């Protein structure tokens, strides 16, 4: 009864198909849900997490904890170049393995801001002065602190506040065509008697609320 | 919305593939099986250790394929031929021959299936006295570190259905494995070290990242 | 009505045929694989070339047929084979051999399928983090001419499912391709020149039109 | 449970079915629509457009714009034909490679009105009188310009209209059995002192609104 | 008539499945129950029931 006649795909296995299954213990009432914290509903919520970021990853310091360190020099070296780098999450080997780099690695097309955070780790008596100078995609990296000046830029005094924040706002992905953050010393340090000489910088990357992902892939990493 | 934790991990993936004959003089060769976890998948795995606890229903599709073995004899004419596939949950019977009375007993599911047809498929639930499963357990097993009971999800067996003295062939079965209604606690730094056995968490030192030429390098602009 | 869009170019079409064998001592030939455009289908081709952006989504039916080889072994009885297709994103992990880690990826979609049953399909969507397709590109990729990475629309790759050692067989793959829900803008004058390779729009000049007899010459009427 | 039965037709593969098919990437949000000028839903607004006949299309000339000029010469002919041809789109050579022609040449059956448009490109100063005539599918082509006077024809001087506009009726397909159109002298062109001697029209052909296709085909020319 | 599409699990044994199935024999009345003492519902009306323990199992 009831005539019927059977379409093209019948009886075939697809992998991501999605039907009713008959189960195997139907007499068997489950445990009931605890209420544990700290529950995930998206990957998302992973990457808008700060994480350090290894800018010092040069030959002969890549597994020690200096691979983290910015080094500030002492003396007077008033418009020497501090650091710089391309901001390419999931292909720069700088931003490659952070918290947002390892998801980003996941999908094949992702898009949104970035944002950048750097803080000082020095004595509280010393003094100085950065500027900090940011190059939109398709523009060559200043040479020079006075060209640094007639960009975008922010100018960072270390004796009022100890961090700076940054937000990065047109990042996608595929001789980079990409923007560039760079550091330069405006002043040079200040210390009174008894302080020590040298000290660090730390950056931290985290991703703003709007940044979306697409074309779940492998990773090239395992 | 590809980032949430369901298309994240509800994906069907091939785990385990043995061959099994109908005639052997080792009589383990008359049969295969298979432990369920998810840590011999190096793939699944890695995506699993993102999150502390676990919970999910599973869904096993078979696909089994046959072949007369290369011996001597030729001119067969031959039916269908039928298989076996038993799952024994946490608590029951194993079997040690293909002749024992275990697959037999009442309380291990089963599926009988004969070539020519749609692949079999059958459906667990959330199988433990526990809340969740755990991915990581820092403890002892009452004794081995990192191993808790609560784990254990059942085993996988199949045989050949035929009669007395029957005659050479060789199969191979594949099982497609696949997690639903899935729900994750407390999220987890990504491994970034290689996986060295099965059981453990061992790991040889790894470099933090890669290096480039100095802290301000950055690529020539196109 | 049959001049509509939809009617036009919602057709299905074979765009790619390929062998593949269980064993061989070339190892290439162990699987076979197709990159997705429309552009070596002489037929399609043209029809697409009325316009200068598409949108349409994918639908890939796959039709497989098996050989013994005739080398020499016969009286052999064999289970139906398996085979597995698998599809791979933009930015997507690519096999090098059949043995690899990729062909187990959890974000390459896969479908498993065996002999007997209806042939297997699977629906693509619109895949761009663009807003359309181009037909045309007056461009540079970064340098080649004409070439633009928003056209990337992934790739296929098909081998066998069976264990170790297997036994020698030989299978031909055919892929049947059809657009859906499609979308056109700016449309542009017909290939008059015959086309010369897949990846150019070069050509050799041709006449506007073949001749006749005199600028007034009407034939004898019936 | 409810009782099934399965009709001839079951498990085919029809190049033409239309099913719902399985997505293999359901996580992903596709880019959303541009509203991009020149969206196209029908062809045959691509054929309604005019383009330019090649009606000079003999020897010598196949490959030079050339092809696409009527000549009008200088002194006293005022009886001699000008120019005449078939009406047969699709078909007849001079009208095969338009774009009214290049659409038609996709569908088995057709039919519709014709539009034809004659320019007269000559300086300002040039004066004189053409007979254009119209006979209908089953007449013999007229012999002199009193005899294409006898049938429908308007006088067009050019002196006071740079051109002219003919609507054809009853168009369709299969020494011919269609209609034609003839070019006369009536008086000779006449110009002042210092202008030059000879000129040219030119001819654009096009679709009007009531125009249909059936029985979408292969075109014969790649 | 009614287009059909024929999934994957179709015509296979599945030793849990659970469908209608036909019957070998339509024209027979059954027997009509009989209210006989003792019914059960659940096995956990057994094990609620005392029973002797061999403590000295020496």
């Amino acid at each position: 009864g009831l005539p019927v006649m059977n379409t093209p795909g019948s009886n075939q296995f697809l992998t991501s198909d999605d039907f009713q299954s008959p189960s195997a213990m139907p007499q068997f009432d489950v445990t009931p849900e605890l209420n544990i914290p700290g529950e995930v509903q998206n990957l998302m919520e992973i990457a808008e997490v700060d994480s350090v970021v290894p800018v010092n990853n040069v030959e002969g310091k890549l597994d020690t904890m200096e691979i983290y360190r910015i080094p500030v020099q002492s003396g007077n070296h008033q418009s020497s170049q501090v650091f710089g780098f391309q901001v390419q999450p999931g292909l720069d080997n700088v931003f490659k393995h952070t918290l947002l780099g390892e998801i980003l690695n996941y999908y094949a097309h992702w898009s949104g801001s970035i944002k950048l955070t750097f803080v000082f780790c020095g004595s509280a008596m010393a003094t100085g002065k950065f500027l900090l100078a940011y190059a939109p995609p398709g523009a060559n990296a200043p040479k020079s602190r006075k060209d640094a000046m007639l960009g975008t830029h922010i100018i960072w005094d270390v004796g009022l506040q100890s961090s700076c924040v940054l937000c990065i706002p047109w990042i996608s992905q595929t001789y980079t065509s990409a923007g560039n953050v760079t550091c330069w010393y405006q002043t040079g340090i200040v210390v009174p008697a008894g302080t020590p000489t040298s000290c660090s910088i730390m950056c931290f990357v985290s991703a703003c609320n709007d940044f979306s992902v697409r074309l779940l892939k492998d990773t090239p990493f395992i | 919305s590809e980032s949430s934790i369901e298309n994240f991990l509800c994906r069907s993936a091939c785990v385990y593939m043995g061959e099994y004959h109908t005639t052997n003089t080792d009589t383990s060769k008359l049969f295969a099986s298979w432990t369920i976890n998810a840590r011999r998948m190096v793939q699944m795995r890695r995506k699993l250790e993102l999150f502390t606890y676990v919970r999910f229903d599973m869904e096993v599709t078979f696909v089994i394929t046959s072949k007369q073995d290369q011996g001597t004899q030729l001119g067969q004419d031959m039916p269908p031929l039928t298989h076996q596939i038993m799952y024994i949950p946490p608590g029951g019977p194993i079997p040690k021959s293909v002749t024992d009375y275990t697959w037999q007993t009442s309380t291990n599911p089963s599926i009988f299936w004969t070539e020519g047809n749609a692949p079999p498929r059958m459906s667990i639930p959330f199988i433990s006295i526990g809340n969740a499963y755990s991915n990581f357990y820092d403890g002892w097993s009452h004794g081995v570190y990192g191993y808790n009971t609560l784990n254990h999800m059942g085993q996988i067996y199949v045989r050949h259905v035929n009669g007395s003295s029957p005659l050479p062939m060789t199969s191979t079965v594949r099982m497609y494995f696949k997690p639903k209604h899935v729900k994750v606690w407390v999220p987890r730094p990504p491994r970034l070290c290689q996986y060295k056995n099965a059981s453990t968490v061992n790991f040889t030192p790894t470099n933090i990242t890669e290096k480039r030429q100095s802290i301000n390098y950055i690529p020539e602009t196109v």
